[PDB]
């Protein structure tokens, strides 16, 4: 209900910030997904080779 | 001697003619180093590819067998033998005359004095009368550490 | 005896004048003390700038050309034992050195003690005489490798 | 052969504990590297200020100690032949310069090879490759006696 008043009143700017918003979350979990991958990779390359 | 134990175990790498390195089947391990590039020969092992880690600058994996040498996680001082010559272990140094090495010398393996591989060589240092190595070695609680030499040079 | 084991393989100090000690490189790092300075011989090593330590009485820097040339490697055990050196042998009998009278003199700080196997214990800096034969200011390591300038008494630097 | 005449010719150019070469003097006149330098020992004839060429890559000035001393003439023509130098024979693949693949490298540079007759024909510089045999930088004459720089393909100067 928030989301429909507000671009009802503002449409162009309650787009832009749910963009920003979702972009945003979206950008943060790739980078920690990337993030937490890299630190895998760099602590279990010396368990693997035995 | 070393030939003999290394004999369809070290494996040339072609840089489109000669070769640069040499990848060596180990523990059901594939091993090859990452700063020099080429062809592999065997081609069972040129189909699969081999994942990487460019801090210990190598990438290893799993091998396509029906090549199992051991891991010496102890490794005494002594003296060790490698196919060019004796290798000594002074605190943490591995140690070769003034003329031996030279550009393509890496990924050559180091055994023990009956035929346990103890490290892979990588490079060396700058200087000689039995100077530093480049090489990755393991601890004795089996862990990867790159022997940093300061020379900074990979023969 | 020893005199191979120090052939061209440690150089002397000097006050542009005689021969008034030596410095050793050792570990990499030369060995080189405050009381005594001025020209270290053959230059080409002397090109290095030493960072001081004045309590241990040493300034050390990095060996240029080949660092594993000229190695001297340590020791960390210390058996009593026999020890060997410049004009002789020393014995390390319950934490200190005793050793003969008649050496000495103004160029006796710079000799490396040696073990049998050729593995430096100490480098010798002062002198102190206990009458039939005299104690020595020096600087040794211990069993997990800490540095003590080992001086039992008054002792006078060479 | 060769011993016996470049034996106190070719004076050291030096730096740090390292020689990097020679230099060598012709014609009453002293040459001297421009792509490697430092000091020149025996420092009676180093005290000259060597005006430099760098369309031959050398420097050149003149005899200090007396009016001739140490000298090396010239030859005006190249026959193919038998030339013999410091670490072995080169040889005229008419007009490619051979020398044998184990003999080279850093510290080679400034140096002179001579004829049967013992005189100088060229100053060797550098070095490249093509297979058993390898070519080196040099400067030579040609048949009117105008010096010419003769790097083939890409050659490293020693």
């Amino acid at each position: 209900e928030i989301i429909i008043h507000y671009y009802h009143r503002h449409p162009v700017y309650t787009v832009i910030v749910l963009c920003g918003v979702a972009l945003a979350i979206l950008v943060g979990t790739a980078s920690s997904a990337a993030c937490i991958a890299k630190a895998r990779r760099d602590c279990l390359t010396p368990y693997a080779l035995a | 001697m070393c030939m003999k134990l290394e004999s369809d175990k070290t494996f040339p790498i072609m840089l489109n003619g000669q070769v640069n390195g040499y990848a060596c089947v180990v523990g059901g391990r594939l091993m090859k180093p990452l700063h020099v590039e080429g062809k592999i020969d065997n081609e069972q092992l040129a189909a699969v590819k081999l994942k990487k880690a460019s801090m210990y600058d190598l990438e290893y994996g799993d091998v396509p067998q029906n090549d199992t040498l051991q891991y010496t996680s102890d490794k005494p001082p002594g003296f060790y033998n490698w196919h060019h010559g004796a290798v000594q272990y002074e605190n943490g140094r591995f140690t070769v005359p003034r003329g031996v090495g030279g550009k393509g010398d890496s990924g050559r393996p180091i055994l023990d004095n009956r035929g346990r591989v103890v490290a892979i060589v990588l490079g060396g240092a700058n200087e000689g009368t039995r100077t530093a190595l480049s090489v990755v070695t393991w601890n004795q609680k089996g862990v990867t550490i790159k022997d940093t030499p300061e020379g900074s040079e990979p023969w």
